[PDB]
RNA sequence: GCUGACUGGGGCCUGUAGAGCACUGAUAGGGCUAGGGGGCCCACCAGCCUACCAAACCCUGUCAAACUCCGAAGGGUCCCAGGUGGAGCCUGGGAGUGAGGGCGCGAGCGAUAACGUCCGCGUCCGAGCGCGGGAACAACCGAGACCGCCAGCUAAGGCCCC
RNA sequence: UCGCCUCCUAAAAGGUAACGGAGGCGCCCAAAGGUCCCCUCAGGCGGGACGGAAAUCCGCCGGAGAGCGCAAGGGUAGAAG
RNA sequence: UCGAUCAACGGAUAAAAGUUACCCCGGGGAUAACAGGCUGAUCUCCCCCGAGCGUCCACAGCGGCGGGGAGGUUUGGCACCUCGAUGUCGGCUCGUCGCAUCCUGGGGCUGAAGAAGGUCCCAAGGGUUGGGCUGUUCGCCCAUUAAAGCGGCACGCGAGCU
RNA sequence: AAUCCCCCGUGCCCAUAGCGGCGUGGAACCACCCGUUCCCAUUCCGAACACGGAAGUGAAACGCGCCAGCGCCGAUGGUACUGGGCGGGCGACCGCCUGGGAGAGUAGGUCGGUGCGGGGGA
């Protein structure tokens, strides 16, 4: 309806973005990043999974990469 | 070399970093005289109060 | 139009290769000859090249193609690599790409 | 008709303390140049009325040189609308893009006395070598009629030098 | 009266008035303008008091620029208490050092006898300004 | 058992303030122009004039929580240092609390009302209705009361008399 | 009004209230799934029988405004279409 | 692997609607109704501007559209003391104060001939009727009058009455 | 063999490499090109993809230059905002200190740079 109130409503927040950042020590498995489009794409020993989700495929610290028009990119640096 | 760091107004009502800061120079009371080495850590922490302590060289 | 079928299917190919992360064998073929060039990428570097043009062959370019295949292996080979990706580029896996290819083996492979 | 203010150089001196002490804050450059300088506000101020972007200003300024600038900007405050700061750029020759102003001759001459005048653009923006600077641009079109829009090259062009274009776009107009 | 047509949002939130106008400001189209010394919420129906005001005051001749425009929604509740927002029920949010309105084709001493009358019928303190080397060129 | 708050250096993360108009929308003045509002000459395709309608487009000029070509200060996190503190971490025993309030800053709701209401970050009262200033006054300024002193220096605020 | 998703509020990490502002879900698909191979939009202008603002065809221009089963967001043609 | 609008969606039972002015207990000023308090949208009264009407027009008398305030008498907002009790409308009795003045006194202007009015200024000393109707406050009405003023005091006043 | 230059691959920076105009290149690379027998092709078409070729052409494409009309990049100075510290205003809001400091815009910049490998000249 209009008045009483139509409105009222808004979804749990989804906890997203960056869980691990530049220089950081992980493991294989340590999720990277959660996201909602491809807004970073795996790199250099990174998965992504279903949700777009990107993880650490070996032990390792983890670089930032940003590519220009190629977009922003996540690898793990092995000395696993 | 060293700084005089002394305590001269009281932080009761200052943000709560601004009190843990005192307690990394360590001045505990009001009017402390406080020596303690020039160095940029040191100095931070003597930066972040300096509305409440007075420093010298 | 922007950037031709050429160049997608181009890139398609390349960038699934590249993930795998290993060598990359690389094929070139013009109308006239045909080249393989085995890459490491990251350090942006070639490792060992053979083509129909240095290797100064001729006649039944597919033929052509399997010797310049056996060029590689061997010359390759020799340095310790064995397994590596076909890069196939632009190709459809046929004639005288297939051919190349079906030459590097005897020497490293899986293709 | 000519135009020279004063300018002195600055370094330290935060803007804030000058422009307290009646001066005003600017810069001087072009491709071989920029520094910094200030003017008193009050002189600057009875130049710029006159000169105003147009003119061109020779500023003076101690060495003693004297520089051939044309005022490319003025940041005035919005609050109090009186200028905070400004830029003055240097002359060589070299072709340089600028305005001129505009001077409408004539009677309404067709129509006369009277549709409604309707001047579009007070100014146009014109590539000129520096050496020949066509003071104003006498315009009078004695066609002149109801509804009609004059584009760029229908002007005088005062000898010197051509259009920074646009070639169509709207200058005057009667209805 | 004064108006989107087309909105994107019927409601939204009241913001604050802070700062300095940030644009207009400098008189692009006539010969004198009304600038603004104080913040405030300027209503359709203001603005048209003043606009009236004025073409009253010259012949119906004249030129008239206004140059504010009232796009944000005003809500009001009824005399309830509590549930919801709305309803209703137009403003124009205008900051220290605006051109409003702004006259042209006219003498100085009508449009500005013309201006102090259009400033007498808004809820903020006004300048009377006439345009200079300092509007630059554009 | 040195890892703590806080602080220095370095990296990475971000899309707020400000600003902008490239997107989504809104939007003032002018120009040029589709469709027509049909003045009409038709009542054959025609068909021209528009101080009315008008897309887009150019020029000037603006606005936006659910717009962003941009974008600070700050904030988060990790490394390396300082930092021995009624600091920190681990296991376990005992709780109480789960009516908060004022004020400052940033928002929403409200009427750019409330000693209003609801969140955020700080603080103080709560529990410092102990002390000094503000005439008097939980929370504004000053300041954290172990005991004693017919000694000194100061804070805020004050120095004509009370 | 009550659970779930999207956006804003939310003060550039996460999180964050109100009988604050706005919308959606309670399904669907044996192909709308896996893989290999190929292909690239919408729009605009021009040309073309029946064809009209639009059916299909041909040319040029068109970096994504289209598409991605449905809301919104993020993403996306170097594909997720 | 199936049976859940267990949708009040962490799902009391397999199984469930109403009424109480006939009501009761335990609590709450954590929470409504009265009054006060904050607020002042609304209300009453000023003031700015000044289109315009007023033959003409200095606004004699009016005053559009807009703007700024004052007061705290209305209707509300809020929910702050009071629910181990602050008795509620109206009348009667008894007042007292405010002044934004109903009359009387003194003024200016007038579209004031006189008389009589209009409007605004000063002024709170005193005065400010009796009745029909209705619980009424208000209001209407009759007959008079110098006039038949508007408010505040817990909508003054129930340990004073009704 | 290094060095340089041209081509061909193939990376990298991610438009200062882009659009448009102009000019230039075929020996060699490359392309278009000759054909459709064969491998393999087209919801029709050897267009594409594929093969077997080598008569011609640098027209297209590609490469290399040069033009600043567009596009892209872009100071310095000054403001906005702001961590922290203080004031002022009934309010809306405003100012000072110290430290950080845009965006628009102005001056300019730009018709790319570069790694590995080949082929050819040096
Ligand atoms: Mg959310
Ligand atoms: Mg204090
Ligand atoms: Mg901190
Ligand atoms: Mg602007
Ligand atoms: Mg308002
Ligand atoms: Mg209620
Ligand atoms: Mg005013
Ligand atoms: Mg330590
Ligand atoms: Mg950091
Ligand atoms: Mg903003
Ligand atoms: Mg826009
Ligand atoms: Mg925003
Ligand atoms: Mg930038
Ligand atoms: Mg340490
Ligand atoms: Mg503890
Ligand atoms: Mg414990
Ligand atoms: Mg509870
Ligand atoms: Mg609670
Ligand atoms: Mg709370
Ligand atoms: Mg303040
Ligand atoms: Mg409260
Ligand atoms: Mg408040
Ligand atoms: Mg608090
Ligand atoms: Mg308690
Ligand atoms: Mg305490
Ligand atoms: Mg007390
Ligand atoms: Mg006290
Ligand atoms: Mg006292
Ligand atoms: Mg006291
Ligand atoms: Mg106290
Ligand atoms: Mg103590
Ligand atoms: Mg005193
Ligand atoms: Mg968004
Ligand atoms: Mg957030
Ligand atoms: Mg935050
Ligand atoms: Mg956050
Ligand atoms: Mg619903
Ligand atoms: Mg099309
Ligand atoms: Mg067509
Ligand atoms: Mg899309
Ligand atoms: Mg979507
Ligand atoms: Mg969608
Ligand atoms: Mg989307
Ligand atoms: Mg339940
Ligand atoms: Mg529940
Ligand atoms: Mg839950
Ligand atoms: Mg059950
Ligand atoms: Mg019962
Ligand atoms: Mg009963
Ligand atoms: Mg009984
Ligand atoms: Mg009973
Ligand atoms: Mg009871
Ligand atoms: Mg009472
Ligand atoms: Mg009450
Ligand atoms: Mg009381
Ligand atoms: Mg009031
Ligand atoms: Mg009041
Ligand atoms: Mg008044
Ligand atoms: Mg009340
Ligand atoms: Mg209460
Ligand atoms: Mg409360
Ligand atoms: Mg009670
Ligand atoms: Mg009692
Ligand atoms: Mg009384
Ligand atoms: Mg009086
Ligand atoms: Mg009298
Ligand atoms: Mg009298
Ligand atoms: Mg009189
Ligand atoms: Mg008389
Ligand atoms: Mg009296
Ligand atoms: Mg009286
Ligand atoms: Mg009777
Ligand atoms: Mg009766
Ligand atoms: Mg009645
Ligand atoms: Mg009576
Ligand atoms: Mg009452
Ligand atoms: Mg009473
Ligand atoms: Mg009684
Ligand atoms: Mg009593
Ligand atoms: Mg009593
Ligand atoms: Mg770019
Ligand atoms: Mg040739
Ligand atoms: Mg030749
Ligand atoms: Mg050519
Ligand atoms: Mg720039
Ligand atoms: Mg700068
Ligand atoms: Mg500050
Ligand atoms: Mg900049
Ligand atoms: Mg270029
Ligand atoms: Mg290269
Ligand atoms: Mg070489």
């Amino acid at each position: 309806a209009l008045a009483s109130t139509r409105n009222g409503r808004d979804s749990q927040a989804k906890r997203l973005g960056v869980k691990r950042y530049e220089g950081q020590v992980v493991r294989a498995g340590n999720i990277l990043v959660r996201q909602r489009g491809t807004r970073f794409k795996p790199g250099k020993n990174v998965g992504m999974g279903r949700d777009f989700t990107l993880f650490a495929l070996v032990d390792g610290v983890v670089e930032f990469q940003d590519r220009g028009r190629l977009g922003r990119y996540v690898h793990v640096r092995p000395l696993a | 070399p060293r700084l005089k760091v002394k305590l001269v107004k009281s932080p009761i009502g200052y943000p709560k970093d601004q009190k843990a800061a005192l307690k990394a120079l360590g001045l505990r009371r009001l009017q402390q005289e406080r020596v303690l080495e020039d160095t940029p850590a040191i100095r931070g922490n003597v930066e972040k109060v300096a509305h409440l302590v007075r420093v010298e060289v | 139009a922007r950037l031709t079928a050429y160049e997608r299917r181009k890139f398609r190919v390349r960038n699934r290769i590249k993930r795998t992360g290993r060598l990359r064998l690389s094929v070139f073929r013009s109308l006239k000859h045909i080249y393989a060039q085995i890459i490491d990428d990251e350090k942006g570097v070639t490792l060992v090249s053979a083509s129909s043009l240095a290797l100064k062959l001729k006649g039944n370019k597919t033929e052509v193609a399997r010797q310049v295949g056996r060029a590689l292996a061997e010359k390759a080979l020799a340095l310790g690599i064995k397994q590596v990706a076909f890069d196939r580029g632009p190709y459809k896996y046929h004639g005288r790409v297939k051919a190349l290819a079906e030459g590097a083996r005897e020497g490293g492979l899986e293709f | 008709m000519e135009y020279r203010l004063k300018a002195y150089y600055r370094e330290g001196e935060k803007p804030s303390a000058l422009r307290r002490a009646g001066k005003l804050p600017g810069v001087m450059y072009n491709r071989h140049l920029n520094r910094k300088v200030y003017v008193d506000l009050v002189e600057f101020d009875k130049v710029f009325r006159q000169a105003s972007i147009h003119h061109v200003i020779v500023l003076e300024l101690p060495d003693g040189q004297s520089l051939p600038t044309l005022v490319r900007q003025v940041n005035l405050d919005k609050r109090r609308r009186r200028p905070e700061h400004v830029d003055f750029f240097v002359l060589s020759d070299e072709p340089v893009e600028m305005y001129v102003p505009l001077r409408f001759v004539g009677t309404p001459a067709g129509v006369r006395a009277g549709g409604v005048l309707q001047e579009i653009h007070r100014d146009i923006l014109v590539k000129v070598s520096p050496r020949n600077i066509p003071e104003f641009i006498e315009v009078d079109v004695s066609g002149l009629e109801i509804g009609d829009s004059l584009h760029a090259s229908d002007l005088k062009l005062p000898p010197g030098v051509e259009l920074a274009v646009s070639p169509e776009e709207t200058i005057a107009a009667v209805v | 009266m004064l108006m989107p047509r087309r909105m994107k949002y019927r409601k939204q939130q009241r913001g604050r008035l802070k700062g300095a106008t940030k644009g207009g400001d400098y008189v692009a189209f006539g010969d004198y303008g009304l600038v603004a010394l104080e913040p405030a919420w300027i209503t359709a129906q203001q603005i048209e008091a003043a606009r009236v005001a004025m073409v009253r005051h010259f012949r119906r001749g004249g030129k008239i620029f206004i140059r504010i425009f009232p796009d944000k929604p005003y809500t009001k509740k009824p005399l309830e208490v509590r549930m919801g927002k709305g309803k209703g029920n137009y403003v124009a949010v205008v900051k220290p050092g605006r051109v409003m309105f702004e006259v042209a084709g006219v003498t100085e001493e009508q449009a500005m006898e013309a201006l102090r009358i259009a400033g007498h019928k808004l809820p903020i303190k006004t300048k009377i300004v006439r345009r200079d080397a300092y509007d630059e060129a554009q």
